[PDB]
């Protein structure tokens, strides 16, 4: 196919530059976010060349790849493979980043070996097999005895967000992690709890509301704080209805009809209002528009009108007030109201918020989200994203491995006892394996700048010798007990980052052949 | 407005001046800091034992891994004035004493990198250059307080090998660390003036051929040249050789001038036969009779003078260069006679085994002079595994000559290692306090300059800079200051005088007056009048 | 090292020396058209005003 | 002994440098 | 040196990208003629873009470096590390160059562990140090008995020529390499032996001459052959002389006297002729051009007149019949003569060769290879080269050891045994110059198809307890004595595979800095 080429502006390799390339590109990409992982791992700028640029600070390793833009092909499964990870548990995006890299390195090394590519496949495949049995027997359940599982919970959050920017706030930001799933009392919704940032002050003078924070403010001549009052929201058009009937017009003989017309307009209108306040309400949401005419019958009748709120931002009510969305008044013994204590507005960052304090049956959440600049308050929005996610399926899944590297050495020590009781064609395939998982502590002791050499090293000592619980502490540099530092991670979380590697490493070792077609528009 | 006037008329002042660029403002110092500083940080990782190397390609893409700070500067495109003064430092002290070459220039951003707060606080840029020179003095004055050597150059070559370990331990000679110094230290002592006190370095030819290894490096007593022998049945091998150099060609005389000599008849064409007949048979009998076995030429050879040198048993070589012959009559203590006719047996120089080597499968042939009779004139064979590790070898060893060279001009020694710096670093910092009227900043910025370089010391051995820095200059204020430095695998203590790092007085004298001068001559600038394109 | 702006930035007396020019520009043609003995000026444009 | 050695060849101990003097002259532009 | 460039044109690097080219420069060469190491690797065809191309096939790693011209600035020095092996033993260009890419491909694997590169430095020179004393312990000297010498001397030639293109031709190129030095008797000067290249015929058809070829054919009318000859050879200029005086005219004053001058010059010229005749000889070779009118004068003799042979050609007829030089004519008892027996000329490829069969004391060879192409008759020429300069080191210095992996395997087993003696700091350093050591015997044993992952840790078992004769058979694929197989290698060439390529991988790993200037008229 080189030789008497049959493209035109296409190009391809077999077997000689297909996997050079493949492996250049997935450790480049590997290579990149390795300086990123662990609680002592730095973070990265993401920057364009101009025309909006838009700097994203992001230390999640699924937010670095889908904003580069990588040219090579291969590199590209390692770049879905983290949105798959984001999307599905939402940590471990950069664990398993390096972890598909570190297999794709020790398959360059297997290219002078000269070992088949179908048995590093057939190798890896037992090798994973032994590697889920490791994960499956170190879990460890929560069922009764609640004041534990709290406890967890704690250090979830802790460990998730000391590889962040939140590094000096774990007395607080762990407390509004786990209380705002807490919170919840159902399914993990992920968008009932409304981050909202505002700039000015440190990220210790954030905090968790009790009630609802809202916007577009009460109305112009309409009360501003109700105690004790009966909260109704609603999805309904008020003004300039134009009611569904598609073709019809008002064709009158004189200009004295117009003006019954349009008295008769704003007195259907008004009728309409009159069907709402017979509930007996004092707060009125609408997701659409409130125009000027119903603006004054809610005004006049000393109830509060919050218009055009946000689409999703009548479900957040619904869900803090303990109502319905009710968008048909004609039934008041069948719309459910909510329920509030405080309505007032509160002000923060120079700008008036609709405080909703005292709401029963509160399952929704409001995390005000207060930095230094638009850069910190964009990596806490997805360092808290990374720590809400994993809780929400933590009390889904209470199964809960050892992290700290102590997970990974229980991986790559069940893949090398089955090491040694392989013929010698695939063991060297899973010996490969089982160096790879030792790495994922390997990267997180070199970037403290500990001595990775020996502490890895005291770490498959101690594995292979009882120690199911013996990790890495990164407080002082040394080994340690993982079930006394507290340092664990999620069952499911840690799983997908061994079955999305072994899987996106899978597809890149058996590709002997990259054809790629002529582009558009590049010349 | 520039390039206008407020009248409408044009304002041209000087040609050219829309592609002009001029910066006095506040940032015209800031420029020279930061392109001295990068010059700096460059040359601060080949600093001490533990010093990288770094690879240098010149424009027709030959490519010299250099160590030494004097060819790394040298062979650099850079045009921008305030890093050309930084190559003309490290120049200066290679000229001088070409020891620190490195050193100075570390030395020199680190001045005025400490100079750069000052210059946020208010203070003057001469100021701040009027206080580095009563901070240098202070350094100059202290560095003299513990200098001793006992070198007699007769059997106390001990303190010559040990000062040579110090500047030959940078290099990349440390697999030669003890067989390459006592070249150095022989070499000079044979040519050396020790009643003026003067060395020349034409008297040390340093050659290299490709082939062998690092541990063939011998110091050839005599000279190295290119053997050409016209006669391919030649003997090889001299025993005894009664060496005549000569300057004159074996050929019949030829005039200077125009001479267009005319033939008449048959009788003046048949005595130009017995001219030229006669001619060879004189050239050649009159070095027989001087007892001559051996013959060197700077000019060619007829074919007809080639088979006379075989019949009487007289080798020669042909073709050798200018100053090639001048360190034959010095090694042999013959002298260089223009003609024939004044040849005699006191003008013969004396050698011992004169012979070609040759080298694998090459056709160099090379001469070697094993003995020889009080001469003054060494050469020093330098063989590697490739051109690499042999240009590299001749300048490092040529910073083991120099070393010596500045031991015989002055006998007083320091201890490196950062021992020295760190001791001159508490004389600033003591007399800072006596008095701190108005140049108390710009002597504690001497001082915290001066720990820069043992403190990079430190980071090239995988130490912490703050860390052992604080240790080493804690233990030299609690008792009395001793040869306190550090090393690389440390060698146990940390005392420089049982390590044996041992530095010229003179080496660090110039590191600390040049590095000043210099940044005196890059603060007290306020201005660039720098053009802008090419064409 | 500098700062990073596209633009040009100019520190120092040249600003200082440029805006008393600017002012001179515009009060010596202004100049020649003060008190009784003031002179008009004429104000052509590029379309033939 | 020396407890250990920590060889760190990486790139971003020289783009710190950047970050600490682009700031000194946002700093020294509106002093 | 990056941010705020004070270069014009050039640019440069500082241990992120200096480390980087220089270790893909590196192994991109080691790899290059990976392929050509071996009694089994193929061998490379060197081309050019056009203009008399000139297209030279070489197995041998010296002149595949010295041709290709490199841009890497860190890969000239592994081009000029074995330019400086062909020219000091002449042997193991190719086995340097890919030792001193292992060790630095090794020194990439110490980058992610965090090593210091002065440590590896410090850590090679010990183990260079222990290496130098398994192959001089080893090494099997050769005094008397020297029906065991030539024997060994064979094992020599056999060994250099099985990785070339004389695979098939062992029982004949074994013998025209091992007499062509036994001929010497003396010093390796390596020219002597001439090596003359003719179209037509085999690698079979090829023989060592018993006299010596010459071209430049007899004169005019001058006999042929003569039978029991004296020769006598010279280096002097035959007609138009103008002998030595610049600035002599012949000025005279009637043209009669112009015809008395060139007499007068003839008669001078025939005397020239008449001094050389009285040694009693046969047979003139000038080095110098041979006009007509002495060419009259030694057919008119029967003396035959080789004229204007070689400036080298003169002293190999020196070497091959015993005289002198003899330039000048005036001592008849001075001037020693050759001696032959028959000067018959002889006919090669359609070609006329003076051939000095029956020469006395005959220290000079002259080998007619024969081929089928150019191609071949120039690879064969190098090939020969590699093969006579072994051996002419080898009488110079008879010390032999085992090659075929065997050598290298007693280097890798005396630093893997210091290693274990020292601290855990230089001794990764130690490990990796073992198993740099052992891809040597790997690289041999994957180019011919056998399991190299086997065989070298079978050798690697072998010489761990005993076996110091143990090497790899490439014959059968096993492991095999070779005292008994006979695959030996020069102490001498063995040495400086290991002792360059260790200093040369010593100043690659000291660069952290690459500075590449400005180049001229590249735009
Ligand atoms: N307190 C701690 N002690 C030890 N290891 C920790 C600690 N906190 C976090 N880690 C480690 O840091 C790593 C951070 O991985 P991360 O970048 O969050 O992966 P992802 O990008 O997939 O979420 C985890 O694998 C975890 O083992
Ligand atoms: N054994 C040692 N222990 C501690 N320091 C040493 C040792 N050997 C050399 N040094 C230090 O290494 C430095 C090398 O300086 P160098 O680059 O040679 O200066 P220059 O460029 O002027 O020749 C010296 O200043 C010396 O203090
Ligand atoms: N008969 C044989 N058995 C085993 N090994 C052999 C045999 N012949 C050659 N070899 C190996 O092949 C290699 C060829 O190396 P070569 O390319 O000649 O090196 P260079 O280019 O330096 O001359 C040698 O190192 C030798 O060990
Ligand atoms: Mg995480
Ligand atoms: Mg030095
Ligand atoms: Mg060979």
């Amino acid at each position: 196919a080189p030789v008497n080429i049959f493209k035109a502006g296409a190009d391809e390799e077999r077997a000689e530059t297909a996997r050079l390339t493949s492996f250049i590109g997935a450790i480049a990409i590997g290579d990149l976010v390795k300086s990123t992982l662990g609680p002592k791992g730095m973070d990265k700028i993401l920057l364009s060349s101009g025309r909006d640029a838009s700097l994203m600070v992001t230390n999640d390793g699924a937010t670095i790849l889908k904003n580069i833009g990588v040219d090579n092909p291969a590199a590209k499964v390692l770049v879905d493979m983290s949105r798959v990870q984001d999307d599905e548990v939402g940590d471990g995006t950069t664990s398993v980043t390096v972890l598909a890299a570190e297999l794709l390195r020790e398959a360059e090394s297997l290219i002078a070996k000269k070992i088949h590519p179908q048995t590093i496949i057939a190798g890896w495949r037992e090798a994973t097999k032994a590697a889920r049995e490791a994960l499956l027997s170190s879990a460890v359940d929560h069922g009764s005895d609640e004041v534990k599982f709290r406890q967890d919970l704690m250090n979830i959050a802790g460990t998730t967000l000391s590889s962040k920017l939140l590094t000096h706030h774990k007395d607080h930001f762990t407390k509004l992690a786990v209380e705002a799933v807490l919170r919840l009392k159902g399914s993990g919704n992920l968008e009932a709890i409304h981050i909202i940032k505002k700039l000015g002050g440190s990220l210790a003078d954030s905090y968790l509301d009790e009630g609802f924070l809202l916007d577009k403010k009460i109305g112009v001549n309409q009360p501003k704080r109700i105690e004790n009052a009966k909260i109704l929201i609603a999805n309904t058009g008020m003004d300039t209805d134009k009611i569904k009937i598609f073709g019809s017009r008002v064709r009158v003989d004189s200009t004295a009809k117009v003006a019954e017309i349009e008295h008769a307009e704003k007195e259907k209108m008004k009728e309409k209002v009159e069907r709402i306040l017979k509930h007996g309400i004092n707060c009125f949401i609408n997701r659409q528009l409130i125009y000027n005419y119903p603006e004054q019958l809610f005004g006049a009748a000393g109830v509060m009108a919050i218009e055009h709120a946000d689409f999703a931002g009548v479900e957040r009510l619904a869900l803090v007030t303990g109502g319905e969305i009710a968008s048909t008044f004609d039934h008041p013994e069948l719309v459910k109201l909510g329920s509030c204590k405080l309505i007032e507005e509160v002000m923060i960052g120079e700008d008036k918020l609709i405080h909703f304090s005292g709401v029963a049956l509160g399952e929704a959440c409001t995390i005000v989200l207060r930095g230094a600049t638009q850069q910190i308050l964009d990596e806490a929005e997805r360092s808290l994203h990374d720590a809400l996610c994993v809780l929400a399926q933590t009390v889904k899944d209470s199964r809960t491995v050892y992290g700290g590297g102590c997970s990974e050495m229980l991986m790559a020590h069940a893949v090398t006892q089955l090491a040694n009781r392989t013929p010698g064609k695939e063991a060297v395939a899973m010996e490969s394996y089982a160096k790879a998982l030792r790495m994922l502590p390997t990267i997180i002791a070199d970037n403290a700048g500990y001595d990775s050499a020996d502490l890895v090293a005291q770490l498959r000592a101690a594995h292979s010798e009882g120690n199911t619980t013996a990790g890495l502490d990164m407080r002082e540099g040394t080994i340690g007990d993982m079930a006394i530092l507290g340092i664990t991670e999620s069952f499911q979380v840690k799983r997908q980052v061994l079955l999305s590697a072994a899987e996106a490493a899978e597809v890149i070792l058996r590709v002997d052949n990259i054809i790629k077609a002529a582009p558009r528009k590049r010349v | 407005t520039l390039a206008f006037d407020e009248y409408g008329r044009p304002f041209l002042i000087i040609k050219d001046q829309d592609r002009k660029s001029r910066l006095m403002g506040l940032e015209a110092l800031k420029s020279h800091i930061m392109a001295a500083k990068a010059v700096a940080n460059t040359m601060r990782t080949s600093l001490g034992p533990n010093g990288l190397d770094k690879m240098m390609v010149d424009k027709d893409g030959d490519v010299t891994v250099t160590n030494d700070g004097a060819t790394i500067l040298s062979m650099m495109d850079v045009d921008h004035q305030i890093a050309k003064l930084m190559v003309e430092l490290s120049k200066s002290q290679d000229d001088e004493i070409g020891d620190g070459t490195t050193g100075v220039v570390v030395l020199a951003g680190a001045l005025l990198e400490e100079a750069e707060q000052l210059l946020d606080r208010g203070i003057h840029p001469i100021r701040i250059a009027d206080g580095y020179e009563q901070a240098a003095r202070v350094a100059i004055e202290h560095l003299d307080k513990i200098s001793d050597s006992v070198l007699v150059d007769i059997k106390d070559t001990e303190p010559l090998i040990q000062t040579a370990k110090t500047t030959l331990g940078s290099k990349v000679v440390n697999s030669c660390h003890r067989q390459m110094a006592e070249i150095a230290v022989n070499a000079v002592l044979t040519v050396a003036d020790m009643e003026r006190r003067d060395v020349d370095f034409e008297l040390i030819k340093v050659e290299g051929k490709v082939g062998g290894r690092l541990e063939d490096t011998k110091l050839i007593k005599g000279v190295i040249v290119d053997k050409d022998f016209s006669h391919p049945q030649m003997p090889k091998k001299v025993e005894d050789a009664k060496i005549a150099i000569l300057t004159c060609p074996f050929e019949p005389p030829k005039p200077k001038t125009k001479h267009k000599l005319d033939v008449t008849s048959v009788e003046d064409y048949k005595a130009l036969q017995k001219y030229e007949k006669e001619k060879f048979e004189e050239m050649i009998q009159q070095i027989k009779e001087t007892g001559a076995n051996l013959a060197i030429c700077q000019w060619g050879f007829d074919d007809e003078a080639n088979h006379l040198l075989l019949q009487n048993n007289l080798p020669a070589v042909r073709w050798v260069g200018g100053p090639e012959i001048e360190l034959i009559a010095i090694a042999t203590g013959g002298r260089i006679v223009p003609r024939f006719s004044e040849l005699t047996a006191e003008k013969l120089g004396f050698a011992g085994l004169v012979q070609e080597i040759s080298f694998g499968t090459t056709k160099d042939k090379m001469l070697v002079i094993e003995q020889c009779k009080n001469s003054r004139a060494v050469t020093i064979f330098i063989r590697g595994g490739n051109k690499m590790i042999i240009e590299e070898a001749k300048r490092s060893l040529h910073d083991a000559l120099c070393v010596i060279r500045n031991l015989i001009r002055d006998n007083r020694v320091v201890y490196g290692g950062g021992a020295a710096e760190i001791s001159c670093a508490l004389a600033v910092s003591q007399e800072a306090d006596k008095c701190p009227t108005l140049e108390q900043y710009a002597m504690r910025a001497f001082a915290d300059a001066l720990e820069v370089i043992p403190m990079a010391l430190s980071e090239n051995s995988g130490m912490n800079p703050i860390q052992t820095m604080t240790e080493v200059r804690a233990r030299q204020v609690k008792e009395m200051n001793p040869a306190l430095g550090i090393d690389c695998l440390h060698k146990g203590t940390n005392d420089m005088k049982q390590q044996h790092v041992i530095e010229t007085l003179i080496g660090k004298k110039q590191q600390i007056s040049l590095a000043t001068q210099m940044v005196r001559m890059i603060l007290k600038i306020d201005d660039i009048r720098k053009p802008g394109e090419s064409e | 090292g500098p700062l990073s702006v596209f633009g040009d930035r100019s520190t120092g007396e040249t600003i200082r020396s440029q805006n008393v020019m600017a002012a001179a520009s515009i009060a010596n043609i202004v100049k020649s058209s003060l008190g009784p003995v003031g002179l008009d000026k004429m104000l052509v444009d590029d379309i033939g005003d | 002994r020396g407890k250990g050695a920590y060889q760190d060849r990486d790139k971003p101990a020289q783009i710190r440098f950047s970050n600490i003097s682009a700031a000194k002259a946002v700093a020294d532009a509106i002093r």
